C-alpha cells in the first residue's frame, strides 16, 4: 500500500532497458526515404476508424 | 508542503482513502506511530478518512479546521517527533554513553573517598561523638542490640575496652578546650579507624541537617528583619556580619552607626540580640562554633554530591542494562515502561550495594537485584485483587507442576493429582486455583443484539423491592394501630424497649429510670402487653405480615 | 428544585473539597475476605460503608450509632448509598496537563499562552525547556530552548533567569501570565494594526481571553495538580458466579495512575538519576491522560485482554456512552410486550390486553384495590392472593382496568402516531388484539410483529393518554390533514363488493321504500347486493346554520349502496355512497364526514365502516383461484411479433447497419413495447370480460374477476402485479441497472423455467438487500431534523406582524399540479385579500382559512393569497400561534405549547420512509386552452414581419383565461418569434410563439441600416463563409483564437438611419448599437438594413433527482457544482480581462457604488448581453440556483420558497404528500443565524456571526431608543450545522462531539439555563413544550419575582 511508483520502474528493475520495453508493449510503424521524403510502410487494418 | 494539497484534495472530494494518504505522506516519515497520529489529525479535523451518496454530515469546523491544518503544516517538518514514552526513553537512554568497561572501580573509588569525607566531617563534631559514647554505653548497658552502633571495623569485650579508650580520648579532648585544636585533631585521627552503623550514621547526618536548617533559619531571622524588611544594605552587612560573627560590634556597635540603614535596625535591635545569644547558645548546643560545623557539613555535602554525581553515570550505563534485562516479562499484565522503572529503582538499589571487593563484574549482580525488584513489583502491582507474593509463588509452582503433570499424565491435572504430586492438603490447593483467575472486564461486549455489555446484566442484591418497603410501612402502620389499642404504660414501654418510632432501644434499666420503677416491673409490664397482643383481635392484623 | 446547571474548571481546593479522603494505595480489596483493603481504591473510610449502617470491623451495627465514625477503622456508620456519591482524590506529586485542554484542537492551553501546540508538547515531555520570565537579560516570555541551549544559558546567564521543563513549566507560565495585560496588548495589536486574517485569529484569542476573565476560571487550573477518583459504586468490582470478580476498567486506570504516582514520590525521595525521574513523570502524564481520555494522545492502553480500556471520557461520549444510551432512552417498568393479532370486534379506542399481561402491569393498583376493599388484610395477603390468582382478583382487575389507558408502541416509532393510547379490554390469550384501523398508523401487520405496552401511572400522566395520546383523538396524520383511519384491505373490498351493480341480478328494478327494506330484501334472499333499484332515501344537509334541512327522493341506486346508506351519519349527501366505492373513494368519504361533522361522528363512522366492510367481504366469499388469472390468448402472437422484430434487428446487426449498443437498445425497446402490448391485452380481457344478458341479447360490464376486483377496488394489487400474474414478466434487470435483453415472457400462472427464474433472482435480491438497509437506517432524517429543529414551540398566540408568503398554485407546465386550496388551507392570511375587481373586503387579515374560506377563494378564482409563514414570525425564541396556522391532526389551530419542531421533523421523516433510499435520475408552443396573454418583463417589438419578438431577456408568458386564475405558465427566451404577442386572448389550437434553439436573436430597438463600428476582422470577429446562402458572414467570437490586439474589443453593430446618424436606443441616450459576444452568427453586411428588430445576430444551438438523499441534500444546504451566478447589484454590466477563468464582470449601479465588479468562469456559457441593465436579484448564466445566493439576494422568502418547492418536488415525485408548514419550520431553524455587517450602536464584533434572534431583540430595543441598530445580514446553514450551534451545552454534548462541547463550556464557564426539550429530558424535568409548558411559565414567573 506504499506510494505509487511509476510502472516502468519495475520493468527497469527486471533489467529491461527502454528499447525492448517499447518493443514489448507496442507495435511498429515503418518510415523510409524511398525517393520521396520518408514514405510510410502502410498496413491495411491499422487504419480503421481513423 | 505536499500535505497541503492532500488536505485540499480530501476537502474537494469530501473524503480521503488510505491510498492517497500513503502517497502524499512525507517520504522519509518512517514512523508508523506519527503516521497514525497524522492521519488522526487529518481525520480529527474532518474530512474523514476511509479506504475506498456519501451524504452523512460534516461535524466540523471553522475553529478546529485551521487548528489541524496548522498542526499538519508544522508536522511536515517534524523530523524527530516520535512523541511516545517508550521510544523517547529509548532515545534518551541510548544517546548517553555506555562508558562502563571496568571504569566501575574508578567510580567506586570516587564513592569511597566521598563517603569517607562525610565520615571525617561528622567525626569532627563533638556532640556526635558524645552521642556515640552514649550509644556505646547504652548498647553495652542494654539499650539496643550489642552491635546496634557499628558495622564492624578495619569481639564484645576488647571492643568495649576499645570504646572506653576512645571515650577517654574524646573526653580529654573536651577537657582541654590552640590547645583545643590539637586535641580535636587527636579526636579525628582516633575516630578515623572506626566504622558506624549506617542507621546511626543516618541520624547523625539528619541531626547535622537540622543544625544547618536551624542556623540558616536564625540567619533568616537576623537578615529578613532588616536585610529583607528594613532593606539592610548588602555588602556592608556582608563585610561586617560575616567577619565578626561573635561580638556586639556587629550589631550593638552598628546601631550606633546612624547610617541610612543603622537608623533602621533599632526596631529589630533586641530581636537581633536574641539572635546573637541564640548564635552563641547553639554553638554550645553543638559544642563548637557555627562556622566550624557549618563548613564541616559543607565539605560533607561536597563529598556526598561528588558521590552522587557518579552513581548517575553508572546508573545510565546500567539502565541500558535494565532495559536489556526487563524484556522477559512483556506479557505479565504490567506495562513495559513500568517494568523498566522498577528495574531502574532496583538498579539504584544495587548500585548502592554493588561491591568491587569480590571483584565481580557489575552486570551479573545488578541484574540479580534487578530481577529481584522487577519480579517483586510484578507480583505486587500486576493484579487488581492483590494476592501476596508467596501466593503468587505458590500458584506459579502449581502451574509449573501442572504443565508437567499434563504432558506426563496425558489427560489433565486435578486437585487429587496435584495434592499427590505437590505437598498441599488437597483443599488449600482448591482455594489457590480458585484465586488465580482475573476479574473479567465489566465492559465485555456481550454476544447480544443491542451491543450489550457484561455490566448491564449484573443485578442488584442489596436493594429492597418496593413490595418490601410497602410491606414495611404497612407493618409500621399496623403496629402503631395495635399499640394504640393499649395503655400508655404498654405503648410507651414497648416503643421504648424496642426501636419503635424512636431512637436507640434502651435496656431495662433505662426504661425503669424513665418510669422510676425497677427493671423486673418493666419485664412484667412488657410480658403483660405481649400476652395481651398475642390473642386474636390484636394478632390477626400483625400475623398476616408473617408468611410463615 | 434547582435552576440552571453551572459549569467551570475545578480549583485544586475545590477538588480537595469534593473528596472525602486521599487515595494512597492501589488496593481494591482483600483476596480471602473481600472487604476493602484500605485507604485504597475501594475504601470504607473514604467512600462510606460497604453495608448499610454497619461499620467495617463490626463494632457498630445498630442504627443508634447512625452517623458515628467508628474509633477502630474510622468508617462512618451510614447508608451504603453513600458509597455511590462520595469522591476521592489522588494527589499527583507532579503536575499533569488536562488532555482535554491540550488536545482540544485548538489547544486551550496552547491558544491561551499563544504558544503553538508542538512547542507545548515539546516542553511537556521534557524534550526542551521553556523560559518563564527569564530576567532582564536575553529572552522572551515563552522562549523555548533546547537542552544544551539551557546548559550554556546557565553558564553565561546564571540567575535572574528561570526556564523550567515539563508540566511544571506550563503551570508556572499560565500562573505568572496576567490576562488583562495581554488583553490590552491584544487591543493595541487589533486596533493599531490592520492585517485582516491575522486580526481574525487575534480577535478570536482576544475573545477567549475576555471569556476566561468573565468566567471565574484561572488559567493555571488546566494543569491537574489534584485528581479526583470516581465513587466506587460507579466503577464497581462485583462478585460473579465462581468467585471470579468483574470490574470496570476505571479501576485499572486508577490503579495505573496510583502506582506511577507512588513511584514518582519514591524516586523523588531517592534523589534518583533525573533521566529516570523524567521517565516516571512522562509515564504518569500518559497514565493520567489514558485515565481522562484514552486513545486521545497515543494508542489506547491496552487493555489487559487486548482491547482499549475505556476511560471517563469514553464513559461520557460515544454512541454507547452515557449522554445517549441511558440518558435519553432508558429501560422502563410497568411495561410488557407481546405478539399483536387483530380482533376486529374492538371499538376504535380500545385494545385487547391479555389477562396474564395485565395482572403483571397493574400489580400495584391491584394490591391497593385489594387492601382497600378489605378482600385482603394487608399487602402481603394481597400479594399471595394475586400470586394464586383467586377468583376475586379478576373483578378487582376489571375495576382497575376500566378507565385506565395503556400506551401501545411499536418498535420504529417513526412518527408520533406510533405511540397511541388505548383503553384495555381484558382478553383471554397471550396476544394483544389491535384494532384493524390503527394498523396504518402503526404501519403494522400481523405477520408476527410485536408491541410494547406501558401503563401511564399518575393522574396527570393518565389524562394525557386520555386527552392527547388516545386512539380516537388521533385520526388525522400530522404530516397532512388526510385521515389515517383509512380502511385498508378487507374493508375496501367488502365495500367494493357491496356498493356495486350487475346488469341483471335477482330483484333488479324494484322500487324500495328505504334502506331498511333493501337490507330486509337482501337478508331474505330475494335481491342481490348489486341489483339496480330505486330507493326513497332521505338525506340531510347542514348548510343551514347548524340545522340539517332534510330531503327525501327516489334515488336510482342499488341494494348495496342502499344498505350502506344506513351506516352514513346524518349530514352527508347520497352521492358519497352512490358510486362503486374503491379505496380512494372510501377514504374521501371519511374525509368529507370529518370536514362536515367534526371528530365524533367520524370516529363512529370509522368502525361502522370497518364492521360493515368485514361483514360484507365475508358475505361475498371473494376467494381467488388459478382460473382467475385468465391469460390473454393474444399474448402468443404478440410475443411472436416481438421475436420477429428482434430477429430482424439481429439480421440488421449481422449485416452491418447498427452498432452493438444500438441493437441492445432496439431490442429492449421492442421487448418493452411488446410487454406493454401484452399487459394492455390481458387487462382488456380482464376488466370488461363479464358479458351478461338484460332482457335479451347481451351486455358487458365491469368484471367480477376476484383478482380484478382486488386490483380495481384498491384493496391489493395494481396493473403491474396482475400483469406479472397474467401477462408477461417483461425484462428483468441486473442490480447495477443493466437491463437483461432476454425477457421473461412468462407469468407465474404458467411456469417459469430455470433460466428465467435465475434471471429474476438478480433484481429480487437487489431489492431485498436494499430494503435491508432502508429498515436499518430507518429514521436518520427525522433524527437529523429533530436535532436542528427540536426546541421550537408555539409560545405566543400572535406576534402581530404583516409579513408572509405570497402562496399561489404550482401552475407548472400545463394545468396546475397543486391548487391553491391545497396550499393555503389551514394558514392564516397575512393581509386582507380582496376580489380581482376588489368588490368587497373579502377575507380579513387574521382569519384561519379553513374549508369555507377556501370555498370562497375558489369561487372568486383567487390566484394569489398572502399567508403568514413561520419563517417570518416576529416571536422570540418561538413561533406565534397564528404564524403556524391550523395544526394537523387536531385540526383547529395550534395551541401554545405545541412542540411544532419535533412534529415537523417527524412529518418530514415518516413520509420520507416511503421514498427511494437511493438517489435516482430521470419550434412552436403547443399551448393548451383558450385564454389571454400574460407578460412579465414586458419589452417586446413588433418587427416589420408583424409577429412579436421579446426585446427583453427574461420575459415570462402566461396563458390566463377569463377565470382570474392562471392556467398556464411558460418561460419565453430572449426574443422568440412570437406568433402571439402581448395580452392577446386566444384559444386552443393556436400556438403562442414559434422559436428555434438554433435561433437566439439579438433583435434591436428600431429599424435601420446596420453599419459596423468597432469591428476590425482579425482581432474579434470570425470569417464564417456562406456556402449555404451565397454571401459572407462575420460571426462574433471572443479572444479564444484571435490575438490580444483587439481581443477585448467587441464587434459593434451600429443601428442607424438612412442618413448616417446614430439612432439612439429609445429610453437611453446611448445609441442603438450592440456589442456582441460570441455564439451569435452575423449574416448582415456593413451598410445594410434591418426591419423593426430584424434578424441581426442569430445564436445557433428536465432531469430530476428523487431519492431521499435528494432531501438530506436539499436540507443540508450545500453548493451545487454548476452554480448559476446571479445579478448581485442592479445597473449595467461591463466585460473586462478575459481568458483567466474569471473574466471581469463589472456592475455599474444607477446611483450606487458604480465600480462594482465580480469574476466570471469563462468556461461557462454566459447568457446575458453587456448593454442590458442588470437587475439585482436576477440570473445571468443559466443553471441550478444556489440557496445561499437566493438568501443573500432576493430575501428569506426567496430561499424558503426555493427549499419548499424543491423538497415538494422530490416528495410529489413519489406521490408521497407532506404539508409545507413542516419544511418552513425546518427552514426557520435553518436560517437562524445573523451576521453583523455594520457594528453600529450595537455591541457585537465587526464581522461576527451571532444568533439572529439575539441581534433582532437587541437592535429592536435600540430602535425603541434613539440609537442606530446593527445592520444584520442573514446567513443560511445546513441542519447539521444549524444544530451544531445550540445555547445549552447539555443538549450539545448530547448530540455532538462531547469533548469539544464540554471543553468549550468549561473554559467559557457557561451556565445552562435548562429551557430546551432535549436538556430537561436529560435532567428529568418536564419538557417546556406541551403539558409542562404552563409549569415552565410559572417557573419563569417565580424566578425574578
Ligand atoms: C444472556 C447472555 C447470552 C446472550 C448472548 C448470558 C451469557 C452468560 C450470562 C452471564 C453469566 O452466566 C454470568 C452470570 C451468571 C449469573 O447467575 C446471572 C448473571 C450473569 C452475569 C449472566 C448474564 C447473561 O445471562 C449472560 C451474559
Ligand atoms: C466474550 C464471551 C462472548 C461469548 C461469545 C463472554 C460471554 C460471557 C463470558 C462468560 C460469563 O461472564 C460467565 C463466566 C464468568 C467467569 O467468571 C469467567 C468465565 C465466563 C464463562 C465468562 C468468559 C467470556 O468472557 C464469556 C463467555
Ligand atoms: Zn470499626
Ligand atoms: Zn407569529
Amino acid at each position: 500500500r506504499r506510494r505509487k511508483l511509476p510502472a516502468t520502474i519495475i520493468l527497469r528493475a527486471l533489467n529491461y532497458t527502454t528499447e525492448q520495453i517499447l518493443d514489448l508493449f507496442f507495435e511498429k510503424v515503418i518510415f523510409e526515404i524511398r525517393d520521396n521524403k520518408l514514405q510510410m510502410e502502410l498496413v491495411p487494418e491499422r487504419l480503421r476508424g481513423e | 508542503s505536499q500535505l497541503k494539497l492532500l488536505v485540499t484534495r480530501g476537502k474537494e472530494q469530501g473524503y480521503l482513502t488510505y491510498a492517497e494518504v500513503n502517497d502524499h505522506l512525507p517520504e522519509d516519515i518512517v514512523d508508523s506511530d506519527q503516521i497514525e497520529d497524522i492521519i488522526q489529525m487529518i481525520n480529527d479535523m474532518g474530512i474523514q478518512v476511509m479506504e475506498e451518496l456519501m451524504l452523512a454530515e460534516n461535524t466540523a469546523d471553522e475553529d478546529a479546521a485551521e487548528a489541524a491544518a496548522q498542526v499538519l503544516s508544522s508536522v511536515e517538518s517534524e523530523i524527530g517527533r516520535t512523541t511516545d514514552p517508550v521510544r523517547m526513553y529509548m532515545r534518551e537512554m541510548g544517546t548517553v554513553e555506555l562508558l562502563t568497561r571496568e571504569g566501575e572501580i574508578d567510580i567506586a573509588k570516587r564513592i569511597e573517598d566521598g563517603i569517607n569525607q562525610v565520615q571525617c566531617s561528622v567525626a569532627e563534631y563533638p556532640e556526635a561523638i558524645t552521642y556515640l559514647l552514649e550509644q556505646y554505653d547504652r548498647v553495652e548497658a542494654e539499650e539496643a542490640r550489642l552491635s546496634d552502633l557499628i558495622t564492624g571495623f578495619v569481639d564484645p569485650e576488647l571492643a568495649r575496652e576499645k570504646f572506653a579508650e576512645l571515650r577517654a580520648q574524646y573526653v580529654v579532648t573536651r577537657d582541654t578546650i590552640a590547645t583545643a585544636q590539637e586535641e580535636i585533631l587527636k579526636l579525628s585521627e582516633v575516630f578515623k579507624q572506626f566504622r558506624l552503623v549506617p542507621k546511626q550514621f543516618d541520624y547523625l547526618v539528619n541531626s547535622m541537617r537540622v543544625m544547618m536548617d536551624r542556623v540558616r533559619t536564625q540567619e533568616r531571622l537576623i537578615m529578613k528583619l532588616c536585610v529583607e524588611q528594613c532593606k539592610m544594605p548588602k555588602k556592608n552587612f556582608i563585610t561586617l556580619f560575616t567577619g565578626n560573627e561573635t561580638s556586639d560590634t556587629w550589631f550593638n556597635a552598628a546601631i550606633a552607626m546612624n547610617k541610612p540603614w543603622s537608623e533602621k535596625l533599632h526596631d529589630v535591635s533586641e530581636e537581633v540580640h536574641r539572635a546573637l545569644q541564640k548564635l552563641q547558645q547553639i554553638e554550645e548546643e553543638t559544642g563548637l562554633t557555627i562556622e566550624q560545623v557549618k563548613d564541616i557539613n559543607r565539605r560533607m555535602s561536597i563529598g556526598e554530591a561528588k558521590a552522587r554525581r557518579a552513581k548517575k553515570e553508572m546508573v545510565e550505563a546500567n539502565l541500558r542494562l535494565v532495559i536489556s534485562i526487563a524484556k522477559k516479562y512483556t506479557n505479565r499484565g504490567l506495562q513495559f515502561l513500568d517494568l523498566i522503572q522498577e528495574g531502574n529503582i532496583g538498579l539504584m538499589k544495587a548500585v548502592d550495594k554493588f561491591e568491587y571487593r569480590r571483584g565481580y563484574k557489575f552486570s551479573t549482580y545488578a541484574t540479580w537485584w534487578i530481577r529481584q525488584a522487577i519480579t517483586r513489583s510484578i507480583a505486587d502491582q500486576a493484579r487488581t485483587i492483590r494476592i501476596p507474593v508467596h501466593m503468587i509463588e505458590t500458584i506459579n509452582k502449581l502451574n509449573r507442576i501442572s504443565r508437567q503433570m499434563l504432558q506426563e499424565m496425558g489427560r489433565e491435572p486435578t486437585p487429587e493429582e496435584l495434592a499427590e504430586r505437590m505437598l498441599m492438603p488437597e483443599d488449600k490447593i482448591r482455594k489457590v486455583l480458585k484465586i488465580a483467575k482475573e476479574p473479567i472486564s465489566m465492559e465485555t461486549p456481550i454476544g447480544d443484539d443491542e451491543d450489550s455489555h457484561l455490566g448491564d446484566f449484573i443485578e442488584d442484591t442489596t436493594l429492597e423491592l418496593p413490595l418490601d418497603s410497602a410491606t414495611t410501612e404497612s407493618l409500621r402502620a399496623a403496629t402503631h394501630d395495635v399499640l394504640a389499642g393499649l395503655t400508655a404504660r404498654e405503648a410507651k414501654v414497648l416503643r421504648m424497649r424496642f426501636g419503635i418510632d424512636m431512637n436507640t432501644d434502651y435496656t431495662l434499666e433505662e426504661v425503669g429510670k424513665q418510669f422510676d420503677v425497677t427493671r423486673e416491673r418493666i419485664r412484667q409490664i412488657e410480658a403483660k402487653a405481649l400476652r395481651k397482643l398475642r390473642h386474636p383481635s390484636r394478632s390477626e392484623v400483625l400475623r398476616s405480615f408473617l408468611d410463615d | 428544585e434547582f435552576d440552571a446547571i453551572k459549569i467551570a474548571l475545578a480549583s485544586p481546593d475545590m477538588i480537595r473539597s469534593w473528596s472525602f479522603g486521599e487515595v494512597k494505595k492501589p488496593e481494591t480489596i482483600n483476596y480471602r475476605t473481600f472487604k476493602p483493603e484500605r485507604d485504597g481504591l475501594f475504601c470504607a473510610r473514604i467512600f462510606g460503608p460497604v453495608k448499610d449502617y454497619e461499620c467495617l470491623c463490626g463494632k457498630y451495627k445498630r442504627l443508634k450509632h447512625r452517623g458515628v465514625i467508628c474509633e477502630k477503622c474510622g468508617v462512618e456508620v451510614t447508608q451504603t448509598k453513600v458509597r455511590r456519591e462520595r469522591m476521592g482524590h489522588i494527589e499527583l506529586a507532579s503536575p499533569t496537563a488536562h488532555i482535554w485542554f491540550l488536545k482540544s484542537l485548538p489547544s486551550r492551553i496552547g491558544l491561551l499562552l499563544d504558544m503553538p501546540l508542538r512547542d507545548i508538547e515539546r516542553v511537556l515531555y521534557f524534550e526542551s525547556y521553556v523560559v518563564i520570565e527569564g530576567g532582564m537579560t536575553n529572552l522572551e516570555r515563552q522562549q523555548i530552548l533546547t537542552e544544551e541551549q539551557y546548559l550554556d544559558a546557565l553558564e553565561e546567564f546564571g540567575d535572574e533567569f528561570d526556564a523550567k521543563m515539563g508540566a511544571e513549566a506550563i503551570q508556572a507560565l499560565l500562573k505568572s501570565m496576567d490576562l488583562e495585560q495581554e488583553c490590552e496588548q491584544l487591543r493595541e495589536e487589533l486596533n493599531e494594526t490592520n492585517s485582516e486574517t491575522k486580526r481574525k485569529k487575534l480577535t478570536k484569542r482576544i475573545k477567549l481571553l475576555e471569556a476566561f476573565v468573565q468566567s471565574g476560571n484561572k488559567p493555571e487550573w488546566m494543569i491537574l495538580t489534584v485528581l479526583p477518583v470516581l465513587p466506587p459504586d460507579l466503577r464497581p468490582l462485583v462478585p460473579l458466579d465462581g468467585g471470579r470478580f468483574a470490574t470496570s476498567d476505571l479501576n485499572d486506570l486508577y490503579r495505573r495512575v496510583i502506582n506511577r504516582n507512588n513511584r514518582l514520590k519514591r524516586l523523588l525521595d531517592l534523589a534518583a538519576p533525573d533521566i529516570i525521574v523524567r521517565n516516571e513523570k512522562r509515564m504518569l502524564q500518559e497514565a493520567v491522560d489514558a485515565l481522562l481520555d484514552n486513545g486521545r494522545r497515543g494508542r489506547a492502553i491496552t487493555g489487559s485482554n487486548k482491547r482499549p480500556l475505556k476511560s471517563l471520557a469514553d464513559m461520557i461520549k460515544g454512541k454507547q456512552g452515557r449522554f445517549r444510551q441511558n440518558l435519553l432512552g432508558k429501560r422502563v417498568d410497568y411495561s410488557g410486550r407481546s405478539v399483536i393479532t387483530v380482533g376486529p370486534y374492538l371499538r376504535l379506542h380500545q385494545c385487547g390486553l391479555p389477562k396474564k399481561m395485565a395482572l403483571e402491569l397493574f400489580k400495584p393498583f391491584i394490591y391497593g384495590k385489594l387492601e382497600l376493599r378489605g378482600l385482603a388484610t394487608t399487602i402481603k395477603a394481597a400479594k399471595k392472593m394475586v400470586e394464586r390468582e383467586e377468583a376475586v382478583v379478576w373483578d378487582i382487575l376489571d375495576e382497575v382496568i376500566r378507565e385506565h389507558p395503556v400506551l401501545l408502541n411499536r418498535a420504529p416509532t417513526l412518527h408520533r402516531l406510533g405511540i397511541q393510547a388505548f383503553e384495555p379490554v381484558l382478553i383471554e390469550g397471550k396476544a394483544i388484539q389491535l384494532h384493524p384501523l390503527v394498523c396504518a398508523a402503526y404501519n403494522a401487520d400481523f405477520d408476527g410483529d410485536q408491541m410494547a405496552v406501558h401503563v401511564p401511572l399518575t393522574l396527570e400522566a393518565q389524562l394525557e393518554a386520555r386527552a392527547l395520546m388516545m386512539s380516537t383523538n388521533n385520526i388525522l396524520s400530522p404530516a397532512n390533514g388526510e385521515p389515517i383511519i383509512v380502511p385498508s384491505q378487507d374493508v375496501v373490498l367488502g365495500l367494493y363488493y357491496m356498493t356495486r351493480d350487475c346488469v341483471n341480478a335477482k330483484g333488479e328494478g324494484m322500487v324500495l321504500t328505504g334502506p331498511k327494506e333493501a337490507e330486509r330484501l337482501y337478508r331474505s334472499g330475494l335481491a342481490s347486493l348489486h341489483a339496480r333499484v330505486k330507493v326513497r332515501i332521505t338525506e340531510y344537509e347542514k348548510d343551514a346554520n347548524g340545522e340539517l334541512v332534510a330531503k327525501t327522493s327516489l334515488k336510482d341506486t342499488t341494494v348495496g349502496r342502499a344498505i350502506l346508506w344506513m351506516i352514513v351519519p346524518k349530514g352527508l349527501p347520497y352521492s358519497i355512497v352512490n358510486q362503486a366505492l374503491g379505496k380512494k373513494a372510501i377514504s374521501k368519504m371519511l374525509n368529507t364526514c370529518y370536514r362536515i361533522l367534526g371528530l365524533k361522528p367520524t370516529v363512529i363512522f370509522a368502525d361502522q365502516i370497518m364492521y360493515t366492510g368485514f361483514a360484507y367481504a365475508a358475505r361475498s366469499g371473494a376467494s381467488v383461484g388459478i382460473d382467475d388469472m385468465v391469460i390473454p390468448e393474444k399474448k402468443h402472437e404478440i410475443i411472436s411479433e416481438a421475436e420477429a422484430e428482434v430477429a430482424e434487428i439481429q439480421e440488421q446487426f449481422q449485416s452491418g447497419l447498427v452498432t452493438a449498443g444500438e441493437r441492445y437498445n432496439k431490442v429492449i425497446d421492442i421487448w418493452a413495447a411488446a410487454n406493454d402490448r401484452v399487459s394492455k391485452a390481458m387487462m382488456d380481457n380482464l376488466q370488461t370480460e363479464t358479458v351478461i344478458n338484460r332482457d335479451g341479447q347481451e351486455e358487458k360490464q365491469v368484471s367480477f374477476n376476484s383478482i380484478y376486483m382486488m386490483a380495481d377496488s384498491g384493496a391489493r394489487g395494481s396493473a403491474a402485479q396482475i400483469r406479472q400474474l397474467a401477462g408477461m414478466r417483461g425484462l428483468m434487470a441486473k442490480p447495477d441497472g443493466s437491463i437483461i435483453e432476454t425477457p421473461i415472457t412468462a407469468n407465474f400462472r404458467e411456469g417459469l423455467n430455470v433460466l428465467q427464474y435465475f434471471i429474476s433472482t438478480h433484481g429480487a435480491r437487489k431489492g431485498l438487500a436494499d430494503t435491508a438497509l432502508k429498515t436499518a437506517n430507518s429514521g436518520y432524517l427525522t433524527r437529523r431534523l429533530v436535532d436542528v429543529a427540536q426546541d421550537l414551540v408555539v409560545t405566543e398566540d400572535d406576534c402581530g406582524t404583516h409579513e408572509g408568503i405570497m402562496m399561489t398554485p404550482v401552475i407548472e407546465g400545463g394545468d396546475v399540479k397543486e391548487p391553491l386550496r391545497d396550499r393555503v388551507l389551514g394558514r392564516v392570511t397575512a393581509e386582507d385579500v380582496l376580489k380581482p375587481g376588489t368588490a368587497d373586503i373579502l377575507v380579513p387579515r387574521n382569519t384561519l382559512l379553513h374549508e369555507q374560506w377556501c370555498d370562497l377563494l375558489e369561487e372568486n378564482s383567487v390566484d394569489a393569497v398572502k399567508v403568514r409563514s413561520v419563517v417570518s414570525c416576529d416571536t422570540d425564541f418561538g413561533v406565534c400561534a397564528h404564524c403556524y396556522g391550523r395544526d394537523l391532526a387536531r385540526g383547529h389551530i395550534i395551541n401554545k405549547g405545541e412542540a411544532i419542531g419535533v412534529i415537523a421533523a417527524q412529518s418530514i421523516g415518516e413520509p420520507g420512509t416511503q421514498l427511494t433510499m437511493r438517489t435516482f435520475h430521470i419550434s412552436s408552443i403547443q399551448v393548451k386552452n383558450k385564454g389571454s396573454i400574460k407578460l412579465s418583463n414586458v419589452k417586446s417589438v413588433v418587427n416589420s414581419s408583424g409577429k412579436l419578438v421579446i426585446t427583453s431577456r427574461n420575459t415570462e408568458l402566461k396563458l390566463i383565461d377569463e377565470f382570474g386564475r392562471t392556467k398556464e405558465s411558460y418561460k419565453v427566451p430572449y426574443g422568440a418569434v412570437l406568433a402571439k404577442g402581448d395580452g392577446e386572448q386566444v384559444a386552443g389550437g393556436e400556438t403562442v410563439a414559434n422559436w428555434d434553439p438554433h435561433t437566439m436573436p439579438v433583435i434591436t430597438e428600431v429599424s435601420g441600416f446596420v453599419r459596423f463600428t468597432d469591428m476590425i476582422d482579425g482581432q474579434t470577429i470570425t470569417r464564417q463563409t456562406d456556402e449555404l446562402t451565397g454571401l459572407s458572414s462575420l460571426v462574433v467570437l471572443d479572444s479564444a483564437e484571435r490575438t490580444a490586439g483587439g481581443k477585448d474589443l467587441r464587434p459593434a453593430l451600429k443601428i442607424v438611419d438612412a442618413q448616417g446618424n446614430d439612432v439612439l436606443i429609445p429610453g437611453t441616450d446611448m445609441p442603438a448599437q450592440y456589442f456582441l459576444p460570441g455564439k451569435a452568427i452575423v449574416q448582415l453586411e456593413d451598410g445594410v438594413q434591418i426591419s423593426s428588430g430584424d434578424t441581426l445576430a442569430r445564436i445557433p444551438q428536465k432531469d430530476i433527482t428523487g431519492g431521499l438523499p435528494r432531501v438530506a441534500d436539499l436540507f443540508e444546504a450545500r453548493r451545487p457544482k454548476e452554480p448559476a451566478i446571479l445579478a448581485e447589484i442592479s445597473g449595467i454590466v461591463s466585460f473586462g480581462k478575459e481568458t483567466k477563468g474569471k473574466r471581469r464582470l463589472v456592475i455599474t449601479p444607477v446611483d450606487g457604488s458604480d465600480p462594482y465588479e465580480e469574476m466570471i468562469p469563462k468556461w461557462r456559457q454566459l447568457n446575458v448581453f453587456e448593454g442590458e441593465r442588470v437587475e439585482r436579484g436576477d440570473v445571468i448564466s443559466d443553471g441550478p440556483e444556489a440557496p445561499h445566493d437566493i438568501l443573500r439576494l432576493r430575501g428569506v422568502h426567496a430561499v424558503t420558497r426555493y427549499i419548499v418547492n424543491e423538497v415538494q418536488d422530490v416528495y410529489r415525485l413519489q406521490g408521497v404528500k407532506i404539508n409545507d408548514k413542516h419544511i418552513e419550520v425546518i427552514v426557520r431553524q435553518m436560517l437562524r443565524k445573523a451576521t453583523i455587517v455594520n457594528a453600529g450602536s450595537s455591541d457585537f464584533l465587526e464581522g461576527e456571526q451571532v444568533e439572529y434572534s439575539r441581534v433582532k431583540i437587541a437592535n429592536r430595543e435600540l430602535e425603541a431608543n434613539g440609537k442606530v441598530g446593527a445592520t444584520y445580514s442573514r446567513d443560511l446553514l445546513g441542519i447539521t450545522k444549524a444544530s451544531l450551534a445550540t445555547e445549552s451545552f447539555i443538549s450539545a454534548a448530547s448530540f455532538q462531539e462531547t469533548t469539544r462541547v464540554l471543553t468549550e463550556a468549561a473554559v467559557a464557564g457557561k451556565r445552562d439555563e435548562l429551557r430546551g426539550l432535549k436538556e430537561n429530558v436529560i435532567v428529568g424535568r418536564l419538557i417546556p413544550a406541551g403539558t409542562g409548558y404552563a409549569y415552565h411559565q410559572d417557573r419563569m414567573r417565580r424566578r425574578a419575582a
